[PDB]
Formats: structure tokens, sequence, C-alpha cells
RNA sequence: CCAGGGCUACACACGUGCUACAAUGGCGCAUACAAAGAGAAGCGACCUCGCGAGAGCAAGCGGACCUCAUAAAGUGCGUCGUAGUCCGGAUUGGAGUCUGCAACUCGACUCCAUGAAGUCGGAAUCGCUAGUAAUCGUGGAUCAGAAUGCCACGGUGAAUAC
RNA sequence: UUGAGCCUUGAUGUGUAGGAUAGGUGGGAGGCUUUGAAGUGUGGACGCCAGUCUGCAUGGAGCCGACCUUGAAAUACCACC
RNA sequence: CGCGGGGUGGAGCAGCCUGGUAGCUCGUCGGGCUCAUAACCCGAAGGUCGUCGGUUCAAAUCCGGCCCCCGCAACCA
RNA sequence: GGGGCUGAUUCUGGAUUCGACGGGAUUUGCGAAACCCAAGGUGCAUGCCGAGGGGCGGUUGGCCUCGUAAAAAGCCGCAAAAAAUAGUCGC
């Protein structure tokens, strides 16, 4: 059921029942499953009440969504309002690792509306 | 093309009997030069059938592709003044090639869990014209029996 | 239906491929003379330097005069209300000498004035044979064929 | 002649590429099969260590012996059950690798996190009739490092031409 | 001739049940049959073509009514029509 | 002023009557169709019948109304 | 010269140029101009005199500068400012 960011799959595999969080993806997931010592296939009903209550400290090990989501911006306040070279990049909706702008990077900019 | 009227290529037997029929639907299916993964999926399109239909593996297609056989269909053999298809006889190396072709892209329609179920479920109701084969063939000769005979 | 005079001619000598709805913005002696008031619309084309799509050829004089104090001037380059997506791609595909942006029909848009723009390409003389005589080929080609059957 | 920057700028158009939009597939495990090649102020095993990119250690090789180099698709098993999902991986943050005096502009990357656009492409257009289209890999040139480009090779394998 | 008017007369009308081309209302269980029957060959009528109306003669002498499933009921017989 | 009828899919016309078991095509979209469109071919959609009541086993039907489109002779305050 | 008519499709009230453009406002990222607090850094500097200002002259009524006087930066005319700045047709 729900674990401690919000975490609430439906009866997938367990590896990728805690895909649907911000924060952790299936290989971090897989070294929290690490430890919790359940199958990688089990459904959600099949996540007996006994280790779902365990995972709510696995998961709060590492990082995640409950404060992860502020981390981006502190990296972006580290040079948006900083004034460093990425930041310049990043404000504009630019590329900031290097891609050849002056045909690609579309995404970055985002939808092609104009 | 002009003046090369070289023969066609030919057919292997299918390694499991000795079909031409058969043969034609392992090497229709074939992409990205994967004719062995396609071997498998085609085998388990009629030998289900057999199982579904209650009939053995010769018997199940080979009924079935008379429906799916057309007769005449009509190319657009136009000039450019007028936009008319005038009708053509389809030749019998042809008849079969078109009804083998009809049935085997509609396997491609409607996708829900694998081209060995697809295309059993596409050939039952194609083996007594209910499906989108005689959907198909039907549509040609709506347009090929509205203009009848041209020169 | 409002439809104003039209760019007919502009066909025989572009072969324009994608067309616009922009509107355009217009004075107040313009409107009264747009319904009926003699506008015409011959050797239309654009003028753009940043976002100032004007449409040049379009003489339009007040019919009823309407015109005090400042000047009043029949022939104007009037700017186009034009879309930000519209405006951007015209810093590219119309700028390859030869490339032009026409108006082939004025008309309304339920009492605004929103003109069919498109964006023209220009035949040079010696395809201008080949098109007239198609025009001719393909109705001779028929008679021909109307010849099996008399 | 020098150091730094620029040729990597982008509100935009166009050409050519790779990648898909999946279940003939994706993922995990097991498992079998080639040639083109290239190398010494280079190829670098094996072993040790690092999740790894790689580092330490270091044999053989200027070569039918040594090394790059574990072939993939395929097959089998497990798993997924038609969704933009376990598709695609762009964008993006943090931590590291090698190149070289140096990687900010601006390298290739590896590890973790993010998760998009995109659900089949109008009008129009090309390629080819065979080991072809198609696909999957591999090497080489250039090169201190650095290609989806270029050249070369191997595997599987069509359809149709009235 | 052409229509209308009315006399006489057959034809003439299966929501749904249902064997029924049963109209309504209604008096009614014996009508009727060899002063040639069930039911034939069918003609034509016919029609929501369901199946009746149905000449003649063979057939030759029985059939239907309350009776039955039906909202209802029986042209077994009719009256207003 | 009181005489003649009909009002029904978005549209124009029928079924109603000789009761019960609402359609047609025009305009639409769906497809075919196609160097390209279209000719043309089919697929689909729509109002409980102008409204409100009554009769009737049975109302779109029939009858009572009411409303609308009108047509009409009236028209000497 | 007088009278009548018409004066953006509504011809009696509910304009919504589908648009960059001109304008305001909101949210949002925060900057001595979108700010102040001597506090964290932090001891010998600031202001007025004198003082010259890129290549030329000047230049902010004030400046990158000057421990008592000739060199260094933004900018103004000068100067690397471009052109069939839609088509199409000609000698």
């Amino acid at each position: 059921a729900r674990i401690a960011g919000i975490n609430i799959p439906d009866h997938k595999h367990a590896v990728i029942a805690l895909t649907s969080i911000y924060g952790v993806g299936k290989t971090r997931s897989k070294a929290i499953l690490a430890a919790a010592g359940i199958a990688e296939d089990v459904k959600i009903s099949e996540l007996s009440e006994g280790q779902i209550d365990t995972l709510r400290d696995e998961v709060a090990k590492f990082v995640v969504e409950g404060d992860l989501r502020r981390e981006i911006s502190m990296s972006i306040k580290r040079l948006m309002d900083l004034g460093c070279y990425r930041g310049l990049r990043h404000r504009r909706g630019l590329p900031v690792r290097g891609q050849r702008t002056k045909t690609n990077a579309r995404t970055r900019k985002g939808p092609r509306k104009p | 093309p002009r003046r090369r009227v070289i023969g066609q290529r030919k057919i292997l037997p299918d390694p499991k009997f000795g079909s031409e029929l058969l043969a034609k639907f392992v090497n229709i299916l074939m992409v990205d030069g994967k004719k062995s993964t396609a071997e498998s999926i085609v085998y388990s399109a009629l030998e289900t059938l057999a199982q579904r239909s209650g009939k053995s593996e010769l018997e199940a297609f080979e009924v079935a592709l008379e429906n799916v056989r057309p007769t005449v269909e009509v190319k657009s053999r136009r000039v450019g003044g007028s936009t008319y298809q005038v009708p053509v006889e389809v030749r019998p190396v042809r008849r079969n090639a078109l009804a083998m072709r009809w049935i085997v892209e509609a396997a491609r329609k409607r996708g829900d869990k694998s081209m060995a179920l697809r295309l059993a479920n596409e050939l039952s109701d194609a083996a007594e014209n209910k499906g989108t084969a005689v959907k198909k063939r039907e549509d040609v000769h709506r347009m090929a029996e509205a203009n009848k005979a041209f020169a | 239906s409002a439809t104003i005079a039209l760019n007919k001619r502009a066909r025989h000598e572009y072969f324009i491929e994608e067309e616009f709805e922009a509107g355009l913005a217009l004075q107040g002696w313009e409107v009264k003379s747009l319904r009926a008031g003699k506008a015409n619309i011959s050797d239309s084309y654009v003028l753009l330097r940043d976002g100032e799509a004007f449409l040049f050829g379009a003489n339009i004089t007040p019919m009823a005069v309407a015109s005090t104090h400042v000047v009043c001037d029949p022939t104007r380059t009037r700017k186009l209300l034009l879309n930000q997506r519209e405006l951007d791609s015209l810093y590219g595909r119309v700028n390859r000498e030869g490339y032009t942006v026409v108006a082939l029909s004025l008309y309304w848009k339920n009492a605004w004035c929103k003109v069919k723009i498109g964006v023209a390409k220009g035949k040079k003389q010696h395809d201008k044979r080949s098109d007239i005589k198609e025009r001719e080929w393909q109705v001779d080609k028929a008679r021909i064929m109307k010849n099996a059957h008399r």
C-alpha cells in the first residue's frame, strides 16, 4: 500500500512498484528492495503487512521526493540567481551541456508550437 | 520490365511439410531478416486454429483462402484525362498472392496480445468470410463491378 | 460572401504553396471603403523587417471623402495582425530570392478584415509555357480518349 | 609571433542521418555461430581492485602463434499483457572515468536520479528487382582525445516485375 | 361518354396473442349437409401475399359454433351496416 | 369579422385516415475514391408527429381545444 | 443657395481585429534602481583642491585616474554602414 512518500502502486512488480515515486528509479529501488527481503514480481496485495511497513524506513535512507523536489531548485539557485553560465542557458530555455543550438535541441526549448 | 521476362522466385517447401502456401506465409511475416522467429509464430497461428476449429493444419487455411481470394480487381490504368480504373482479371499467380497479402496484413491490425494470436483470430472469420478479408475483398468488388467493361 | 477584389492573376504568375488567414489592421476611413469603395489588390506583397509584415499593394481610395486635417493616402503599407507562430517562421522560408508572401483574396470574418495571405514562389517564363500547354494537354487527352467510344 | 575567444553562437527555414512510436517485442537468465581488419614513443590480455566506465599489476605481439575481441540477431526458459505501459530515451541535477599542458565555453563518456517529445508521419518524394530491400553486429581510415558521418566486412533474410 | 348521388350486391379490415384478411357494437350454441359433403383440379379474386375468398365438375355425403391458446372472441347464422 | 386547411429529424416531404409496430431524401459526418481533387458509390445521424386535454384495450393517428402559417370575402366611424 | 436621403450588417444599445504591436495588471526569478541595515569580510582610505581622459577632439556637471601631477575607461561626429535588401520581364 502507501509507503513513506506517497508510493501507492497497483499489483505490479515490487521493484517497478517502488519506481512510482520521484527520486528513485528501477536500479536504485532494487538496492532498496535488497534489504526488504521480498521477491521482485510479487504484487502489492501479495506484499505482506510485515514487509510494507519496513519499506518506509528503507526509502527514507536515501533522500527522496519529500525533500529532493527542492534540491533541483537549490542547484538551480547556484546557477539561476548566481549568474553562472549554465544558469543563463537554464533561464531562457537553452541547452546547458553544449548541444548544437543552431538547429537541434528542440525539446530543451519545448514544443514547436511556433 | 521492358524486355526482362525472367521467371519468378522459386518457392521452397516449408520446414514442417511440403507446401508452397504455408511457406509463403513464413516469407511474408519476415521482419528485419528474422525468419526463424517468423517461423514460430506462423506455426502457432494454424495449430492453435486446428485446436480452435477442430481441423487439420493444411485444411484450416486451404478452405479459408477460397473466401479471401478475389476474382477481378480494378487496376488504376488511367492515362490522365479521366480517373478511370479499368478492371483486370487477376492472374492466378497473383490471385492467391493478393489473397495472402490481405490476411497477413490484417494480422498486423488489431494488435492485442501476440501475432500468433492475432493471425489465428483473423483466419477463422476469414475461413467463413466474416472478417477483414471479406471487408477488403468486397470493397474491391464495389469498385470493380461498378466499372464493368472498358477498352 | 463578403469577399473583396482578389488577385486571381497571381495564380498565373505565382504557384503559391501554403496559405494563411491573418488579419489586417486598418484605419477608420479604410473600413467604410472596404465593404464598398473601390479597394484594389493587384501586386500585393510584403516588406518584413522584424515583425512588420505589411500588405503592400492594396489600392483602396475613400469613396465618400472622410479625410480632414492630417493626410490620408489611398495606398499604404497596412499592418497585418500576424500570429507569433506564423511570424518567426518567416525569418526562414521567405528569404530565398523568389520567395514572397502575397494576398490572394480579401474578405470579412464577421465585420473584421481578415486577408487570405499566401507564400508565393514565382514562375519563370520558361515553365509558364509548360503550364499553359499542360492545361490544354489535359483537355485534349480525353478528346483522344473519347474517340475510342466516338 | 603571442595569450584568450570565435569557427560549438539561434525568434528561424532546409538537406542528410541515427532513434523510435514495441509484444515477429521489451526485460532477466541460459546458450551457439564469421570475415574484414588493425598494433609498437602501439595492441594490451590474464590476474587484482573498483557496481562500472576504468585503474593497479603486466605476459605475448612490429603478427596464421600475442592483443584488440565477450559477436548480435538466433535458440530455449522465465517474465511483461496493449499501455504513450516494464515503450522510447531526449532534457536535466549530483558523483566519477580517460585523452591532453589543460575538457569553462567544448570532448567522449560511466554510475545514480529526472522523465519528456513522440502512439505510425498530409501534399509531395526516393531506393531496389537480388544475397536485393530489410535487419543485426564487427573492424578500419582520420585521430593526443573525440562520429548517428566515411570506408570495409560478417550474420539472417524477402516480396513483386502483368 | 365522364364523374358524382343513392338502390341492389359481393368484395372489404393478421397492436399482441394466434389455426384464423377476428372491424366495431350485439342477438345468439346449433347451424348445416347429400334441393349433392369433407376436401380435390384449379380459374379468378386477393393480400400487412398471412393465407383466405372461391366458379365448376370429379369428388360424392360431412363440416364447423360455445368449444381453444386469446385484452377480447368466434362471419355456426346475422342485425346497423 | 368568421370561413378553408396544414403544422412532424437542422431542412423540405410521407406514414395518421381505412387506429396501435415515425420514415424518406436535401444539408451533414463515416468511409471508399484518387499524379491530385471530384464525378460517383455506399456507412451513419437525427423530431414521440405545433401544444394541451379527452375518447379509446390501443392517440403521431381520432375528437375536443389552444397556438402558429396563412388563404378568403368582408372593411360606411 | 435651401429641402430630403445615406453615412462601417444589425438598419435602436451589450465589438469578442483568433494574432507580434501600444498599454496596464497579476503570478513568478530576484537584482543599491526593482533597497536599506557597519554588520560577515574588513586599516589605513574617502571627499573636495590639483588632474588627464580610448584612434582624433570632447565627454557624464560628473569619471576607470592622479599623494600634488601625465597616463589609464563607457560615450559623441570621425571611421570595418549595407544594398538588386518581394516577385516577374529586358539591352
